[PDB]
């Protein structure tokens, strides 16, 4: 059961309530993927056309490491790969 | 709250803790014994009935008798639109109405469509994180900020902390601004980061919907 902290930044504005998702045992980035463009939905009213019509949007997991991956909302080529959610410190998801 | 100072303990008795499995995820206000007052980004689509108010706190990291724990029993919204954060604003009902006390009190609010000026001063508080990438507060914070309208909308309340970097983050949602005693403003989001010193903060404009609100806590 590891907590993972998120913001949502939609045309620059950042809503300020501090938000987690909850997930050791690897998931496909397609699970987390599901989730964000959900929440980016769900929080934000972002549909699949105002993903498409972004200049980017993207969202980058910073890992316990340091290390910072940013995956494509448009094209996840990684959708069927794998990564331990318990390496992710935080995710940064950004649509403008 | 970056670049804030600890509060002292109950200074500001209105304010709540809104949380969600045992951590805090935004602020709220006490405005009636049953009713308080937050962002409606915070209620929107979460699971309501896991959600506990808490009244009379201060340190959220300790065990505090002075609190008073309630659930919510219904939400009222008034033309909420998520795309721009537009009427960022929920009135809770309580399951129950709490005892006023030395540390549980309710706030003052303004009059119907009452806006305030550059530079008056107010003072902005929350149990959000201390730095950018931070971790939550735990000892309520508060900041001194002014009122500015560059990079503002009419529909917002927005403020800025002149000559350095500081302001609300993450977990501030939904708290208080207090102007000369009364709550002008409901914490809603930044642009640019937490702290940017760029743009100001911004706050759901509490005296536009005043009405509204006495319409429902009577
Ligand atoms: C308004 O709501 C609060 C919040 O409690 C919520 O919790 C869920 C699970 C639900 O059952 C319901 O109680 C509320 O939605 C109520 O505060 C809680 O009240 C109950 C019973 O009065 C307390 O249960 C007791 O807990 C201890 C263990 O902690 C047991 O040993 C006791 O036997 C007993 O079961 C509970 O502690 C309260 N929770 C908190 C955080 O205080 C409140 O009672 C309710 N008020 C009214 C007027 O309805
Ligand atoms: C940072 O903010 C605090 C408090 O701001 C809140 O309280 C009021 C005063 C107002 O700013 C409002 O928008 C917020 O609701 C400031 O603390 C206050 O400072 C004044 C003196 O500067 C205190 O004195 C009081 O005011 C009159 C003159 O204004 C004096 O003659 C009296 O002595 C009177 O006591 C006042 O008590 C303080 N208020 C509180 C709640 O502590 C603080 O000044 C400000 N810091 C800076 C640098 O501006």
């Amino acid at each position: 059961k590891h907590t993972v902290p998120y913001t949502i930044s939609v045309d620059g504005i950042t809503a300020l309530h501090r938000t987690y998702f909850v997930f050791n045992k690897k998931v496909l980035y397609q699970e987390i993927d599901s989730k964000v463009k959900n929440e980016l939905a769900s929080q934000r009213g972002v549909t699949t056309e105002k993903i498409n019509n972004a200049q980017t949007a993207t969202y980058t997991l910073t890992l316990n490491d340091g290390n910072k991956k940013v995956v494509n909302l448009k094209k996840n080529d990684d959708a069927k790969n794998s990564i331990d959610p318990s390496t992710i410190k935080q995710i940064q998801i950004v649509v403008k | 709250i970056v670049g804030g100072r600890r509060a002292r303990p109950h200074a500001w008795p209105f304010m709540v803790s809104l949380q969600l499995r045992g951590g805090h995820f935004c602020g709220a206000t006490l405005i009636a014994p049953n009713f308080v007052m937050s962002a409606a980004h915070c209620v929107a689509n979460v699971n309501v009935r896991a959600v506990r108010v808490v009244l009379g706190a201060h340190n959220l990291s300790r065990r505090e008798p002075t609190r008073q724990v309630f659930a919510v029993q219904r939400i009222f919204e008034n033309g909420y639109d998520p795309v721009n954060l537009l009427n960022d604003i929920v009135i809770l009902q309580l399951n129950g109405s709490a005892t006023i006390n030395a540390n549980v009190q309710v706030a003052q609010l303004p009059a119907q469509g009452r806006r305030l000026g550059n530079g008056v001063q107010c003072l902005a508080m929350g149990w959000g994180l201390l730095g950018r990438n931070r971790g939550i507060a735990s000892v309520l914070q508060e900041l001194n900020v002014t009122v500015v309208t560059s990079l503002c909308r009419r529909s917002n309340v927005c403020t800025l902390v002149r000559g350095r970097q500081a302001g609300v983050c993450f977990g501030d949602s939904g708290s208080p601004l207090v102007c000369n005693g009364l709550i002008h403003g409901i914490a809603s989001f930044v642009r640019g980061g937490c702290a940017s010193g760029l743009y100001p903060d911004a706050f759901a404009p509490v005296a536009q919907f005043v009405n509204w609100i006495d319409s429902i806590i009577q």
